[PDB]
């Protein structure tokens, strides 16, 4: 009971036949049959030093039945057998099956076509607290719930987005003593999130991509020992520095399917605790569509928006209607990985006309405004179109509909008015819709030159922020849009910027990145709703400024952040199009003007990072004498900003975040 | 009009597999009729459909069938033929209908049996031979026919088998007008001078429109040599021929897929 | 500044004893033609529609209008009743008003469809002009502002709003520099809209597009694909975009208002 | 032109007694390089096969010795392209232009008519990599390591090089011969010829498709995304990108 066993399956009969992976693509029959087996004996001999390790008779026909990752999930007693998604592995379920069986567990079995592979997709916390749940490649989040049940334990659901990296395992790797092996880019920030949640920052190993394609996080982890196909310097550093053994043994013939030291085990003693019992995060609710389904592509729209927003479904029926012309109608159990989750993918099946079931039908949730110009927690953005609301068991249309808004629910001489407002219009005692219940709609430069600017500016930085002289930069919402936000944020907290000038857009886009990993509701590890946007703006806008933010602990990094903790100036000038706005944003444009001039007073250089408008006029207010940095792929605030001669004036087009890569880059080589 | 029950498989409703195959019927001339829908029972368990496609004339059929064969559309199980076949008989052009290739791995039906198509490219036909080796089918590009051979016509006996995964995914107005103004005042000084103009044209003139007006300048003395590829002939050629032009819908101003049939057409032709 | 400028201050005027000290070195150096005309023919079916059925349509406007010649032909849809309210900036005002005034456009020979330096002196004197008379309404009425598109909004009584810009000069009184103001008065003369006129305006057209509810159609002209685009996520039943040269755009669309109301 | 001149003909050398009378993001490019990255490693390392596909703007653009480090360390197997990037890359490494363009930082048709002539006058690219005179580049390291090349002749050629097919029925021929049991196609803004290798190519071959000109790229990347990846770039940026990236995987 303090014993370890684990199963493993020789590979008499090992290659790779198919392809079901990337790993596999160009492999096939490529595998060395000595080669195999002298790796394979490798492993197994290095873990019957630690452990007991049973063996299942190896099959003819079925070569990935080596992988016992993926037999099933053993906790205790019980056995949730595997489903696999594809046909080629599927024939290796009886075998698993019978070897199960035969050692008297006892044997679940999910629905058929309902896939979930194993510990492969599923793996312990190593104090046996919780089950971390894979899906996005091979097991269905609606594995999930079964799991829980089944097992008794609670499950965290992790969306996989990286092809390569198709089950957990690959990716993902519970350790001793509460660390966690992993490669962060391998998940959604949904995901990220969750993790970080769990696991505190000195219990987390994140590899880089260079240790992960060696499968590194692919480790069986004994007790203080770790065994693996190969590791980098720097990650033995690591797990030697807070007390594992690494043992590394070559595994590169199981890479040439896919799999590594953990896919060709499967620990069946795992760790029961009496306190652990089934807890489910995963979260359902059953739509109806209807219309022209087949026709329009709608049902297609529908799942693929569910799918790319991290939950799953399963069209429940589907009625073609029997004339020629009729409407279809679908109904389709849509499933989440959390509350979040749901609330963003109700959200966007709502303006595709999404409805309840009669049965399942209910009243708005309503929360107090209590301070004017901000929403409560978790209140609904409206969209453009037509919008009704069930309150007290009545549907009424909202009046002034309008996208990004806040539906205020006001009692008045001749009944309940509804009305769409801009969170900066919400007045004290107003109440407002929150949660999603109750809702429903009605219908340019070559690579030399680039290069050539990026040493010219990055020795000019250096040379400037030395001599202690005074740069500006001014940055529109791109930057962060194209990647490029952690690259300045670095540029202000070394010391190379002495003032920030932008718009609304930038700051709000920078710490919604910051706090969610969106923008835009874009997840940048890879269009999207702009619930995150919104919730960031009213968040700030509650503190009161961007400070408040930082100083409550909400703005934990990036550009606004590092402005903020080193005390750099920045100004955001108002715009038309301005969401909110923020605190900050100075819409009296007259003061706006002023603070820009002020700033720019004393400025040797001036750096605009693809700020269009911002760009122009502080051109406009600047004299000769300074030198002018301009980055755009808007081929013509570059030709108009580099138009005061070469001397002082430089010009790129080109995108801004690759120019700030390179230029961090190169003020590295600089040191 | 003609008349075609079609079957289709797969993850029919959030892959817009079926929904593809529905546009391509109507857009390219047809319309249909969903027979019945079997929905999987599970989100990874296959859906089947049986569509009714009806077209206006066989050679539309002809084009929705080519268009649908590559969605992986099959054949009721007794409605299965054997491709027609018709002989090569001049060195380097295919029998007329001649079935156009495409870039996916193609079976045909050779006396009621399934034969895979050899060196398989876009823009081929598919020729049929019986060797010392059995059955041969072979993707082959027009110039390379030899008299004799036999070629896949028609759309009967031809299936694709593409895996599952596969077929589930600057000058402004005014600055022009005044160059256009002084080009057309050297050119008509040019013509009645009785000079030398000589034309140089992309198919990009085709596409835009511009063909019937560069056929004007022709027709009335102002091109005195025309330089051009391959492609601008070709286009130009099918523009008159048949109302289309590769790639482009002439008469809407924007981009279209497929048409790759009346074009080989052309060039066979 | 202008803005400024006190009462009793001494200004140099004219070109004498002005001299520069510059060192040495310093002064030593998508859509075809063929979409453009029906979706031209689609708007202007559904303009003339709406006009008579005496409905609302709103026009936002940019400075490229004037460049590309455009201007003449949005004066002509003002004076017509096609436009019952303009919104825009700074710029395409004080632009129409140079181009009107002095023939010239900052930036743009317009004549000859192609850019020019130089200019300031032109454009300077406009926002100054104005800026004394005290309103654009009052350059008119004085009579020093005789045609164009500010000039027919005025004489139309057709309401407009200028949004101020970080990037503004001046700026023109009517400029609302107060953007909580601004996008107050966008919103108001936003109600009833049936059809909002996007032409290549950029950061107005996104600020009008965040305004507007389901069921108004947008037209969106611009010769950046990456702003149409952008407004052009609505559905093809609602929104329509061109990426073509605004003047050409409004010129066969007066072309075309021509062909139905004859 | 230099092709037509005649054994025995006089041709003015020196200059005396001559006159005259009157679109894709930081997040895209990063993401697409390093799965092209992993790819080409993981091709290389089964050996497999690899086929590029380059025109003359890589050579412009700066991408050349990036280029011809990929094929010298074994992951290119067969290059095909046309007169004009042989030229730039031979001219690129001999005297350091192209098209008489400093890549130190217009300019005149001399030195590409110089190595035009030399080349024919050894009569090919190997006989010159032989001789001594082409001492490094893309050519070079195809000729060192014993790696195919085509060069499809067109109707702007200059000279051409010896080596250029001007019979374009053989061109398409030897393009497709050497296309067989290609895993991989890598495009680097070659225009035509890739425009000419998608057609030649069946589906299940990776297509990686390089290029500014937003649509060679939108024209290749139609095929699904599943087997082909298009980002339009600057291709000398891309290759830069891509032998960092090789080299992290190490």
């Amino acid at each position: 009971t303090s014993r370890i066993r684990f199963l493993m399956c020789p590979p008499d009969h090992y290659d790779v036949d198919y392809v079901i992976n990337p790993w596999m693509e160009g492999n096939i029959h490529k595998s060395s049959r000595d080669r195999a087996v002298e790796q394979w004996q490798g492993l197994y001999q290095i873990l019957k030093e630690h452990a007991i390790v049973d063996l299942v008779t190896p099959q003819k026909g079925w070569p990935d039945l080596v992988f016992t990752a993926n037999a099933g999930l053993v906790l205790g007693d019980n056995v949730v057998l595997s489903r696999f998604l594809h046909k080629e592995r599927q024939g290796e379920e009886p075998y698993f099956k019978e070897w199960f069986e035969g050692n008297g567990y006892t044997v679940y079995e999910l629905p058929k076509d309902l896939p979930f592979e194993g510990a492969g997709d599923a793996l312990l916390d190593r104090e046996g607290r919780w089950l971390w749940a894979g899906y996005g490649f091979r097991s269905e989040l609606d594995s999930h719930p079964y799991l829980a049940k089944w097992l008794d334990i609670e499950v965290l659901s992790l969306r996989l987005i990286d092809e390569r990296f198709y089950h957990l395992d690959t990716c993902f790797c519970p350790l001793a003593n509460g660390y966690l092996l992993y490669y962060p880019g391998a998940f959604d920030s949904y995901s990220n999130r969750l993790i970080e949640m769990r696991v505190a920052p000195e219990k987390r190993i994140a590899i880089a991509e260079a240790d992960a394609v060696n499968f590194a996080c692919n480790t069986v982890n004994v007790e203080s020992i770790v065994i693996m196909n190969k590791a980098s310097d720097a990650l033995k550093q690591s797990l030697t520095g807070v007390g594992f053994q690494v043992l590394e043994t070559p595994l590169t013939e199981f890479l040439k399917a896919g799999g590594a030291a953990k896919c060709l085990t499967l620990r069946v003693t795992e760790p029961v605790r009496d306190e652990v019992h089934a807890n489910v995060y995963v979260e359902s609710r059953i739509i109806r569509i209807e219309g022209h389904l087949l026709d329009s592509g709608l049902i297609n729209r529908a799942l693929d928006m569910i799918v790319d927003t991290g939950g799953s479904f399963q069209v429940l029926n589907f009625n073609l209607g029997e004339q020629r012309q009729s409407t279809s109608a679908a109904e389709v159990k849509v499933s989440a990985p959390s509350h979040e989750v749901m609330e963003e993918i109700i959200s966007l099946l709502i303006d595709l006309g999404a409805v309840d079931l009669p049965q399942d039908e209910r009243d708005a949730k309503l929360e107090p405004v209590i301070q004017d110009g901000v929403a409560p927690d978790d209140f609904y953005v409206s969209t453009i179109y037509p919008t009704e609301v069930r309150i007290n068991g009545q549907w009424i249309k909202v009046e002034n509909q309008r996208m990004d808004g806040a539906i205020a629910i006001t009692q008045t001489p001749n009944g309940l008015l509804a009305q769409c407002k801009i969170l900066r219009d919400l007045k004290a005692g107003e109440q407002v819709i929150v949660d999603v219940l109750g809702i429903r709609t009605i219908r340019v430069s070559s690579e030399r030159r680039v290069e050539l600017v990026v040493e010219q500016v990055a020795w000019e930085l250096r040379k400037i922020r030395d001599a202690g002289g005074k740069v500006v930069v001014t940055a529109g919402p791109v930057v962060i849009h194209t990647g490029g936000g952690e690259h300045l944020s670095r540029l202000i907290r070394e010391g190379y910027v002495q003032a920030l000038l932008g718009g609304n857009a930038i700051a709000v886009h920078d710490i919604e990145q910051n706090m969610m990993g969106t923008s835009l509701g874009v997840d940048m590890k890879r269009r999207g709703g702009h619930r995150h946007h919104l919730k960031v703006i009213n968040t700030i806008r509650r503190h009161g400024s961007i400070a408040k933010g930082v100083e409550s602990g909400i703005i934990r990094s990036g550009v606004m952040y590092e402005c903020v903790r080193n005390q750099i100036p920045f100004v955001l000038a108002g715009s038309i199009r301005d969401d909110g706005p923020l605190p900050d944003t100075q819409m009296d444009l007259i003061k706006a003007q002023e603070e820009y001039a002020k700033h720019l007073e004393g400025a040797e250089m001036i750096l605009m990072l693809s700020s269009m408008l911002h760009s122009i006029g502080v051109g406009n207010m600047t004299p000769a004498g300074v030198k002018m940095v301009c980055v755009d792929i808007n081929p013509a605030v570059v030709t108009k900003l580099s138009d005061r001669g070469s001397i002082e004036s430089v010009g790129v087009v080109t995108d801004v975040g690759l120019f700030l890569s390179l230029l961090t880059q190169q003020l590295d080589k600089l040191t | 009009v003609e008349s075609r029950i079609i079957r289709i498989e797969g993850h029919l409703l959030d892959s817009g597999l079926i929904n593809r195959a529905l546009d391509m019927i109507v857009d390219t001339g047809g319309s249909f009729q969903v027979l019945n829908f079997n929905l999987g029972e599970q989100r990874q368990s296959t859906s089947a459909a049986e569509v009714k496609v009806s077209a206006p004339s066989h050679e539309v059929m002809e084009e929705i069938i080519s268009l649908l064969i590559d969605l992986g559309a099959v054949d009721l199980p007794q409605d299965e033929r054997d491709a027609k076949l018709e002989p090569v008989i001049q060195d380097g052009v295919a029998p007329d209908d001649f079935y156009v290739s495409t870039i996916y791995p193609t079976e045909v039906r050779i006396n009621g049996q399934w034969i895979k198509v050899e060196n398989q490219r876009m823009d081929g036909a598919i020729a049929i031979t019986q060797t010392p080796n059995g059955l041969l089918a072979q993707c082959k590009i027009l110039r390379d026919l030899k008299a004799g051979e036999q070629v896949i016509v028609d759309v009967l006996g031809i299936r694709t088998i593409r895996k599952t995964e596969s077929r589930e995914q600057v000058s402004s107005e005014r600055r022009v007008e005044l160059v256009v103004e002084q080009v057309a005042w050297e050119l008509r000084k040019i013509r009645d001078a009785g000079g030398k103009v000589v034309v140089t044209a992309g198919p990009v003139v085709i596409h835009t429109g511009g063909g019937e007006h560069l056929s004007r300048l022709i027709r009335e003395g102002y091109v005195q040599a025309l330089l051009g590829g391959n492609a601008i002939a070709v286009h130009d050629i099918e523009q008159n021929m048949m109302g289309t032009s590769l790639g482009v819908d002439m008469k809407r101003g924007v981009a279209v897929r497929g048409g790759h049939r009346h074009h080989l057409k052309v060039i066979n032709t | 500044i202008l803005r400024d400028l006190k009462a009793g201050e001494q200004v140099i005027v004219d070109v004498l004893g002005i001299r520069t000290i510059r060192k040495t070195e310093s002064r030593e150096q998508v859509s075809s033609e063929r979409r453009v005309e029906l979706v031209v023919e689609q708007v202007a079916w559904e303009l003339r529609k709406i006009r008579d059925a005496g409905g609302k349509v709103v026009v936002t406007a940019g400075p490229v209008v004037i460049h590309t010649g455009g201007g003449e032909h949005l004066s002509r849809l003002i004076r017509e009743g096609y436009v019952q309210a303009l919104l825009g900036g700074n710029a395409i005002a004080v632009h129409d008003i140079e181009q009107n005034m002095m023939g010239t456009s900052l930036g743009v020979d317009m004549k000859r469809g192609v850019a020019v330096r130089g200019g300031h002196r032109h454009h300077l004197k406009v926002i100054n002009t104005i800026r004394r008379h005290g309103s654009i309404a009052k350059g008119v009425e004085s009579g020093i502002i005789r045609s164009g598109v500010m000039y027919e909004c005025v004489r139309n009584q057709i309401p407009f709003v200028l949004a101020g810009s970080i990037r503004d000069d001046g700026p023109l009184p009517d400029t609302q520099m107060d953007l909580i103001k601004a996008q107050e008065e966008y919103a108001k003369h936003l109600e009833g809209a049936e059809m909002i006129l996007m032409l290549s305006s950029m950061l107005h057209s996104i600020g009008v597009g965040n305004m507007t509810p389901a069921g108004v159609k947008m037209v969106c002209v611009d010769i950046n694909p990456a702003v149409v685009t952008k407004l052009s996520d609505r559905g093809s039943i609602e929104s329509v975009g061109v990426v073509t040269d605004v003047g050409l755009f409004l010129s066969l669309l007066t072309q075309q208002l021509d062909k139905l109301t004859s």
